[PDB]
């Protein structure tokens, strides 16, 4: 019944100010109050501001003060935000939520906007092999897996053949560099006899540019 | 009769000085203008008189008079240590604080003249408040005045003692306030449900009386309209006022949507749309404050429409009718419309004939 | 005299208001048929009922030195006026003027592209418009200013100045020129 | 703005055991409080509003106290749907969040799996190099990861990040990137990385030529 459906992810440089939505429905909007939480990249929640619809009332967290604006079009339920002078720092998912119950807290959400700021702009990964150091006459269980380097901005998906091979998986969370390209990268533990007849391959999958990329690995 | 009699004349002259306050106030009682009148004042009459002055004229300017300045100071100060908001916004600073509900029930207060001085009063019942009154008086202290705090209807105050008043600073300066007076007040029975009720029948007389006394104010030629409020804040755009410790800001558009002697069921109660705001502006100062939630369900507050605060359109147009619409804002004409009476003045030696 | 203020169509102007002391006092902006604006109520604002009404709005954080500025967001040509700000027995009064000016440029085959600048004026003013061409080349002109024919140098930043009561208002309009004559 | 302060940061327990994170507040917000639940990769879910009010189908092991400037959650019998990071929010006017608590699983100390891998063919046709160290199935999440190479101990060209606890068995694992050169990496022949765990005896260093 109720819900709140925000816009898709977007990718900004450094100075520039990105303006998200959230279409709400299910109530009546211009009666209740709407909320706005930032969250970086596995960090903790961080509200920014609210605002009554009738009045436009509005008010701003300190760290967000002149650099940040909240609006709300009344006539097509939508409520947007505004940030000015964007940084590096600034990169997080944003919520919006609301109260139609008014127990003064957030009861309903939105399912989130990524908005990725740097220097770099939507660039495919380049993926390189990690193949198994000593093979089938040393143990009974060896590691391999993939290498997804230099891209921007998040997310991307990694499966293992086609979905068949999702046990002892495990596909490790980015990281930002130096340089301003993320950087995962994942793994998975196998039988260290069953290297020789056995092909994997990882499925790659960068959303942003579009990119789609398989590969193999061997221990030749 | 061969009998030469001496009189000793008083004499006085108009000053300013601080004056104390008496109420019925209650040292049990928790709420904010109980506690405040406590600390803050003294005991009541009981009975209180004045001294009439035979054959006194003397001149009085409600829109001067250093009473309201006193009493609106005193009224801010009441709010500072009573409403404590959860957030104060004013001048690029930000302030956060505890917020706790109090009971918030506005108590009369009496203004008293110290020792040297007087308030002279006028009997007169019909009188603007601008002008020579012919029948003074002398007195102690004023009467019982409610701290009413709000905008466009006046509510717990004192009625005209015949017909209905109307005054103003300069009739013919449109951006001027026109408080009004009634002779009959008019019950507005609020509910924390979002409505105000008021007798349909009733105010509509009600502004027939005030159009009245307008027509006859800008010739007796004019047809009277009112409208509603030609924008600006929240608190001045609606009928805002305090009940109970909530903010409730009422569509007044169903009062204020009628033409008179022009010419050219029928609703049994007009039902205002309300509602409660935790962000309002203040009357203070410049600035905002934020409040809690409302806490129980029950918040109905029954207050008396004693009087107005109206608005003149006019301009170099409007020939053939003219159009009031509902205003307020500065809280000191609040004040006026109780003080415009009294003016406090300084005795000194008396004066052989 | 009176103070005169000239101001662009579309833009924002604010007219400014002093008091002789910095506190915050009751003032009013009116025009000049005596219409209420927009003016405040102690620290609460108050809007009339003119045609202004949505687009005129002071701010209160300057009211506490003394300043009470009408600002008028989208100017119109409508909105040319005198307006007068009444503060403590005082009626500073003040003119406001809003020229507009609008760029139509037609090309046709077999003949190339014609340019023609026109200026929309407020009721009674004499303006006297000045269109300076990106290589330098100024032209004269009343109400309306015309090119028969644009050249390949006239593409670029065209910088047209109204002269009115000795100080002037710039406009910029960037020309992109879509066909020129050439000797064959 | 009015700080929220809450702790600890990260707290350990076993399932049946009871826990208890507290709130506290720099000034007095009454009893307007909120307490939240967000498990990874997922929108925060309401759990208690008004410090003590238990929101609708959550279950009633879970329950908040509290009053003013010092406030508490805590979970009855707690339950392996009840691992998550918890939030405390001011409700009364500005809405500021508490730092964060963690309530992770508790398990028994697990050695890590500790693997090496050298840059690999294309990666080098790049000019660019990048050692990669794998610290498989752990316990707990501490771990003390240093790059030396040819005995030479630097810092500050590596970057390291942890998984989720996992599901079955409840471990975690860690992957370690040097990042150097194209020149830097060839003008060496010896790299390593010695891996310091309280699960293991002695530090463990993994290396290769
Ligand atoms: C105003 O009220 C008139 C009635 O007089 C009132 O005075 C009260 C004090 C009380 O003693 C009663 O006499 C009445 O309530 C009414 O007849 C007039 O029509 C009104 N005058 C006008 C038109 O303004
Ligand atoms: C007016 O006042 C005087 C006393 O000051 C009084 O003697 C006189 O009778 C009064 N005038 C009238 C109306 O009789
Ligand atoms: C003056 O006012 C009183 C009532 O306050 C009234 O009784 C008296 O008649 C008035 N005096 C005259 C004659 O105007
Ligand atoms: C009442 O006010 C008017 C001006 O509005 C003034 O001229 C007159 O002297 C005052 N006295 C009366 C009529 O009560
Ligand atoms: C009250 O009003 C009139 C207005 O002219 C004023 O002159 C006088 O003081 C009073 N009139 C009376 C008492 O009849
Ligand atoms: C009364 O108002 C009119 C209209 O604004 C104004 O012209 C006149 O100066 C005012 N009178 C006084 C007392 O200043
Ligand atoms: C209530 O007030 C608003 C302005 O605040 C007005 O626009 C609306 O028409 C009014 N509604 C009713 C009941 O007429
Ligand atoms: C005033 O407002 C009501 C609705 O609240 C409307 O129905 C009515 O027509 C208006 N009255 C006049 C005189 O136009
Ligand atoms: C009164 O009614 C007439 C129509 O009968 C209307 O045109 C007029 O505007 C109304 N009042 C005025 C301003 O004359
Ligand atoms: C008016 O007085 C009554 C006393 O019963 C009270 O209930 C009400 O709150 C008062 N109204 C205002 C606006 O203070
Ligand atoms: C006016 O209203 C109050 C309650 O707000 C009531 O107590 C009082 O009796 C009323 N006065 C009249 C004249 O009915």
């Amino acid at each position: 019944e109720v819900q709140l459906v925000q816009s898709g992810a977007e990718v900004k440089k450094p100075g520039a100010t990105v303006k998200i939505s959230c279409k709400a429905s299910g109530y009546t909007f211009s009666d209740f109050y709407m909320y706005w939480v930032r969250q970086a990249p596995g960090k903790g929640l961080e509200w920014m501001g609210l605002i009554d619809p009738e009045d436009a009332d509005t008010m701003y967290a300190e760290k967000f003060r002149g650099r940040v604006t909240i609006t709300a079009d009344t006539s097509t339920d939508t409520g947007y935000l505004e940030l000015s002078s964007l940084r590096s720092e600034d990169t997080a998912v944003y919520y919006c939520a609301a109260d139609p119950w008014e127990l003064n807290a957030f009861n309903v959400w939105g399912q989130g906007t990524l908005v990725s700021v740097s220097s770099a702009s939507t660039k495919g990964p380049s993926v390189f092999p990690l193949a198994p150091s000593s093979k089938s006459t040393s143990g009974g269980t060896a590691a391999l897996g993939c290498l997804v380097k230099d891209y921007f901005p998040e997310p991307v998906t990694v499966s293992w053949n086609s979905g068949a091979l999702t046990s002892g998986v495990h596909t490790f969370p980015a990281v930002l560099q130096s340089s301003g390209l993320y950087s995962l990268s994942s793994v998975v533990t196998v039988p260290s006899s069953s290297l020789g007849t056995q092909t994997y391959i990882c499925n790659v999958n960068h959303k942003p540019s579009n990119t789609k990329v398989d590969k193999k690995v061997e221990p030749k | 009769l061969w009998v030469t009699v001496y009189y000793g004349v008083p004499v006085w002259k108009e000053a300013t000085t601080t004056l104390f306050c008496a109420s019925d106030a209650k040292a049990y009682d928790t709420e904010v203008h109980n506690v405040w009148a406590t600390h803050a004042c003294v005991p009541t009459d009981p009975n209180p008189q004045e001294v009439v002055l035979v054959n006194v004229t003397e001149n009085f300017n409600m829109w001067k008079n250093d009473m309201v300045e006193q009493m609106h100071e005193d009224i801010i100060s009441l709010w500072d240590q009573s409403l404590k908001p959860c957030v104060k916004l004013t001048g690029g600073s930000v302030i956060t604080q505890a917020c706790p509900k109090v009971s918030f029930e506005p108590i009369p207060i009496h203004y008293c003249a110290p020792a040297g001085f007087a308030i002279l009063k006028c009997n007169n019942k019909t009188f603007n408040g601008t002008g020579p009154c012919t029948n003074v008086s002398t007195v102690q202290c004023t009467h019982g005045i409610r701290p009413v705090v709000s905008s466009q209807l006046l509510l717990n105050g004192s009625l005209a003692e015949e017909e209905v008043v109307i005054r103003s600073v300069n009739f013919t300066d449109n951006a001027k306030t026109i408080i009004v007076q009634l002779n009959t007040s008019v019950e507005i029975n609020c509910t924390g449900a979002g409505h105000c009720n008021i007798a349909r029948a009733k105010w509509n007389n009600t502004l027939k009386q005030i159009a009245s006394k307008l027509r006859e104010q800008f010739g007796n030629n004019k047809t009277i309209i009112f409208k509603q409020s030609s924008g600006g804040d929240p608190e001045i755009v609606t009928h805002w006022f305090n009940c109970g410790g909530e903010f409730f800001y009422c569509n007044s558009t169903q009062l204020f949507n009628s033409t008179w002697f022009n010419s050219t069921e029928g609703s049994d109660t007009i039902t205002l749309p309300c509602r409660i705001k935790q962000i309002i502006n203040m009357w203070q100062k410049v600035g905002k404050a934020m409040y809690a939630p409302p806490i129980s369900g029950q918040i109905r507050c029954s207050s008396n429409i004693t009087g107005l605060l109206l608005t003149r359109d006019g301009g170099n147009s409007n020939n053939e009718s003219e159009i009031f619409r509902p205003g307020g804002g500065d809280m000191r004409d609040n004040w006026r419309s109780e003080l415009y009476k009294y003016k406090v003045v300084k005795i000194e030696p008396l004066g052989v004939a | 005299m009176k103070k005169v203020v000239l101001g662009k169509k579309g833009d924002t102007v604010e007219l400014t208001c002093t008091a002789s002391q910095k506190k915050s006092i009751q003032f009013h902006w009116k025009n000049s048929n005596q219409i209420k604006i927009l003016g405040n109520q102690g620290s609460f604002l108050t809007k009339g009922p003119s045609k202004l009404n949505d687009r005129a709005d002071s701010r209160r954080s300057l009211w506490d030195q003394g300043n009470f500025p009408l600002i008028i967001k989208n100017l119109k040509i409508e909105d040319s006026d005198t307006y007068i700000c009444e503060v403590e027995d005082q009626k500073e009064e003040v003119q406001l003027l809003v020229f507009g000016l609008t760029a139509n440029s037609d090309t046709h085959l077999l003949q190339g592209q014609s340019l023609t600048l026109t200026l929309e004026s407020p009721p009674g003013s004499s303006p006297s418009v000045q269109c300076r061409s990106p290589r330098g080349k100024n032209i004269q002109g009343g109400k309306t200013l015309s090119v028969s024919q644009l050249e390949l140098q006239d593409s670029g930043t065209w910088t047209c100045t109204v002269l009115q009561n000795q100080k002037k208002v710039e406009f910029k309009i960037d020309i992109v020129v879509l066909a020129f004559q050439k000797a064959s | 703005d009015i700080q929220m302060t809450q702790s600890p940061s990260s707290v350990s327990a076993s399932v049946g055991d009871r826990v208890t994170i507290t709130c506290r507040a720099s000034q007095d917000i009454s009893t307007w409080l909120a307490w939240y639940q967000q498990k990874p990769g997922k929108a925060p879910k309401l759990l208690i509003y008004a410090a003590s009010t238990l929101q609708s189908g959550v279950p009633s092991r879970f329950s908040g106290s509290g009053s003013g400037t010092d406030f508490s959650l805590t979970i009855n019998s707690l339950q392996p749907e009840d691992f998550a990071t918890y939030y405390c929010q001011q409700a009364n006017s500005f809405f500021t969040f508490g730092g964060g608590t963690k309530v992770e699983i508790k398990r028994t100390v697990a050695a890590p799996s500790v693997f090496i891998f050298p840059p690999s063919d294309e990666q080098l046709k790049s000019g660019t190099a990048s050692v990669v160290c794998l610290l498989n199935n752990f316990y707990p999440r501490e771990a003390k990861v240093q790059w030396k190479v040819d005995n030479a101990l630097q810092s500050g060209n590596s970057q390291e990040s942890v998984t989720e606890q996992d599901s079955k068995d409840s471990t975690y694992s860690l992957s370690s990137t040097l990042t150097l050169s194209k020149a830097d990496y060839e003008k060496h022949k010896l790299y390593a990385c010695e891996v310091t765990h309280q699960g293991l005896s002695s530090p463990v260093t993994k290396s290769f030529n």
